[PDB]
Parts: C-alpha cells; sequence; structure tokens
C-alpha cells in the first residue's frame, strides 16, 4: 500500500520535473535564436561573393 | 541563488518600482511602472524591435515609443503590463524565481480593493510564489523609520494617503487622504514650462520633465517670501540640460509647481494641502493620542525629497498646533525608500510568518483571500 | 407581481 502511494506521488513530481527541463530547454532554443539574429545582424554585409569578375572582364 | 527561502519584496507604486530580498538593506533593481510601445511603422528589416518593452527597456527605447503605467494613484488597472513588469522583476534583473520564495507587495489602507486582490492572484497564478502578503506603506515606513506611534505622511507619485498610527494599530476614522500626487507636481511643470516657451506634452518630454523636478524642484519654507525673490530676480534660476541639447531654465516654476501641495488650488483641486491634511490626522485622533502624534511626524514617499519639504511640515504643523506642547518631524535619509525597506523588515518578523497567506489557503479561497488574511 | 496552474494540474494528472 506504500508504494501506491509512493508510485503516486513519485509520476506527480515527475510531471513537475520534466517541465522545469522543458522549461529551460525552451528558453536555450529561444536564446539561441536571438543570438543568431544578432549574428546575422554584424556578418550581413560581407556575404558575398565579391571582387572577381572586376578583374575577369 | 538565495540560501534561504526569503521572500521577495517588491516595491510597486505609480511611479517605480523598488525589488530585492527580504533580509537585505536594499533593493537589488529599480525600474520604472511602465511597459513602451512603439507609434512607428518600422522600415527597416531584421532590426529586432519588440512589440512591448518593460521597465528600463522601456525607458531606454522611448524616443519611438508611447510609455503607459499600469498603475494609477496606486491602483493597477492594467494586470497584464504588470505581469511583464514583475516578469522582468524577477527574471532578468533580481534572476530569481518566486515560484520558490514568498512574496510582499505594498499598498495603501484605502486603496480600492481590486489592486490587493489582483496582485495576489497574479503573484499565485503567474509566478506560483508558495506565499503572499499584501502590507500597508505606513507600517512598513514606521518599521523603516524606528516608530510604533506617528503620523505617516506619505505623499508619493499616486496618492497621499496621511494615516494616523499608535501603538502599531490603526486610527481610521483620522485618515486625512487626499487625492493629489507628486504625479500631479509632474503635470502641473510640465504645463509651467510650457509658458516659458519649452512645451512638454509628449511621452518623452513628460519623462523629461519628472527628471527635471526631481533635480531642480523644492519647495522651500516660505513661498511668498521665495517668489518676492524668484520672480524678481534671475539669481534664483536653475538650468537643466536636455537629451538633444537644449538648455531650460526654470525661475519661480522651480518652486511654485511643488507649492501645490500646500496649494492644491494652483492645480484646480479642492483641498486644504497636506500640512493641514498632516494636522487634522493629529486632531482626529483621541486626546491621549494627539501628543505622541505631534511628537511623531513621520516623512515618507515621494515629494519628501523637496529642499525645504521637512522643514515646512514641522512648521506648517506646529504653526496650527497648540503652544506649550513639542511639535516635530521625523524625516530620515531613508525617507521614501522606507516602503521598501519596512517590507524586508516586515517579510523577516518570526511574528510575520503568521501573517503570510500559503498557496494552499489561496486555492480554497481564491484571491480574495487576500481581504480575509491580510488587513 | 412576477487558470493556467489548473491546466498544468491536469496535464501532470492525466
Amino acid at each position: 500500500r506504500q508504494l501506491h502511494a509512493r508510485v503516486d506521488k513519485v509520476d506527480e513530481e515527475r510531471y513537475d520535473i520534466e517541465a522545469k527541463v522543458t522549461k529551460n530547454i525552451t528558453e536555450i532554443a529561444d536564446l539561441t535564436q536571438k543570438i543568431f539574429d544578432l549574428r546575422g545582424k554584424f556578418k550581413r554585409p560581407t556575404l558575398r561573393r565579391v571582387r572577381i569578375s572586376a578583374d575577369a572582364m | 541563488d538565495e540560501d534561504e527561502t526569503t521572500a521577495l519584496v517588491c516595491d510597486n507604486g505609480s511611479g517605480l518600482v523598488k525589488a530585492g530580498f527580504a533580509g537585505d538593506d536594499a533593493p537589488r533593481a529599480v525600474f520604472p511602472s511602465i511597459v513602451g510601445r512603439p507609434r512607428h511603422q518600422g522600415v527597416m528589416v531584421g532590426m529586432g524591435q519588440k512589440d512591448s518593452y518593460v521597465g528600463d527597456e522601456a525607458q531606454s527605447k522611448r524616443g519611438i515609443l508611447t510609455l503607459k503605467y499600469p498603475i494609477e494613484h496606486g491602483i493597477i488597472t492594467n494586470w497584464d503590463d504588470m505581469e511583464k513588469i514583475w516578469h522582468h522583476t524577477f527574471y532578468n534583473e533580481l534572476r530569481v524565481a518566486p515560484e520558490e520564495h514568498p512574496t510582499l507587495l505594498t499598498e495603501a489602507p484605502l486603496n480600492p480593493k481590486a489592486n490587493r486582490e489582483k496582485m495576489t492572484q497574479i503573484m499565485f497564478e503567474t509566478f506560483n510564489v508558495p506565499a503572499m502578503y499584501v502590507a500597508i506603506q505606513a507600517v512598513l515606513s514606521l518599521y523603516a523609520s524606528g516608530r510604533t506611534t506617528g503620523i505617516v505622511l506619505d505623499s508619493g507619485d499616486g496618492v497621499t494617503h496621511n494615516v494616523p498610527i499608535y501603538e502599531g494599530y490603526a486610527l481610521p476614522h483620522a485618515i486625512m487622504r487626499l487625492d493629489l500626487a507628486g504625479r500631479d507636481l509632474t503635470d502641473y511643470l510640465m504645463k509651467i514650462l510650457t509658458e516659458r516657451g519649452y512645451s512638454f506634452v509628449t511621452t518623452a518630454e513628460r519623462e523629461i520633465v519628472r527628471d527635471i523636478k526631481e533635480k531642480l524642484c523644492y519647495v522651500a519654507l516660505d513661498f511668498e517670501n521665495e517668489m518676492a525673490t524668484a520672480a524678481s530676480s534671475s539669481s534664483l534660476e536653475k538650468s537643466y540640460e536636455l537629451p538633444d541639447g537644449q538648455v531650460i531654465t526654470i525661475g519661480n516654476e522651480r518652486f511654485r509647481c511643488p507649492e501645490t501641495l500646500f496649494q492644491p488650488s494652483f492645480i484646480g483641486m479642492e483641498s486644504a494641502g497636506i500640512h493641514e491634511t498632516t494636522y487634522n490626522s493629529i486632531m482626529k485622533c483621541d486626546i491621549d493620542i494627539r501628543k505622541d502624534l505631534y511628537a511623531n511626524n513621520v516623512m515618507s514617499g515621494g515629494t519628501t525629497m523637496y529642499p525645504g519639504i521637512a522643514d515646512r511640515m514641522q512648521k506648517e504643523i506646529t504653526a496650527l498646533a497648540p503652544s506649550t506642547m513639542k511639535i516635530k518631524i521625523i524625516a530620515p535619509p531613508e525617507r521614501k525608500y522606507s516602503v521598501w525597506i519596512g517590507g524586508s523588515i516586515l517579510a523577516s518578523l518570526s511574528t510575520f510568518q503568521q501573517m503570510w497567506i500559503t498557496k494552499q489557503e489561496y486555492d480554497e479561497a481564491g484571491p480574495s483571500i487576500v481581504h480575509r488574511k491580510c488587513f | 407581481q412576477n487558470g493556467k496552474r489548473q491546466t498544468e494540474r491536469e496535464k501532470k494528472k492525466k
């Protein structure tokens, strides 16, 4: 009987622990995209294949 | 991050929110009670840019934002914006999770009931705080000031509450509450400066005037003599630098605005002023109470940092008070920062552990529990 | 004269 009470309690707690992990994963995914947008902010001005045809032609 | 489940303390007013944890000396961070929103169409793409900004973000990016305060005259009218302010307060700058800490919030004793009820609901439902308490501003000021008896005259941004307390008990029949506050003084200063050729009608302009007020304005000890000189000579003008390089000087307007606290008629208000209401809070208490309240006029809240205000408040009430008796004002460098300080003290008292509402009782009663458990 | 918590509570229990 104690084990039934224990398994019932552990899954209630387990749900909350899994939810907490999920919340931190979600924050990483969101933070990661903000960083990627900031990366594009500074990399963008040079993302070209440049100054080749200028002499070839 | 703490070694105890210390309560979080958040002094949420109509001005700035001061927040930190119980047991400390000072808030960890302060935030304008503001949620900002762009009033312009975006032109460049991939610029980030939020739909809404919170606290200091809203103020820092204010050049193109309209800024709204969720709290007016001490009451939350917009709780969605307060959820954002608290999210920011707790997770971005204090970097704590209320889920693991009790939270203490503050209000005036006659603040309409919806304020404490919605504050209780937000913390129990969006932050899932284990416990709550909504505290009295006067109580918090009295703990911070070292008193159990006195008049707490709290003239801040929202309302002036002015409640007499004796031996730690309310004397509610003598609360000389007044709908006159620091926000009205700011509005008056925007208008009086407009008259000098410096119009202040937009959000950016309003934030600038509040900054001007805080650094340049005063009430003085004698208005008529102060104006006789200020209105006659440039020697009493003081300059201020605006963000775009403009320079504004203010003459008698520098004190005529703030003077509205003593002369409310300047903004169309029907009132005796804060010093007469302070006097009446003492006078309306029993005769064996009056002597202790006269000796303990407790100054707190905003506007308490105007030059001449502590000296003037004692002068104005001692002038109405009877002779022989000594009338005194208490106005420590902890003025206005007394409500937050009191929150830290109160949250931490062992006797206050019987006052906190838990996230147990809350579920059975709902947020209305605040009216059964706090005060 | 003639709640966000209820949702989470249900998720963990279900």
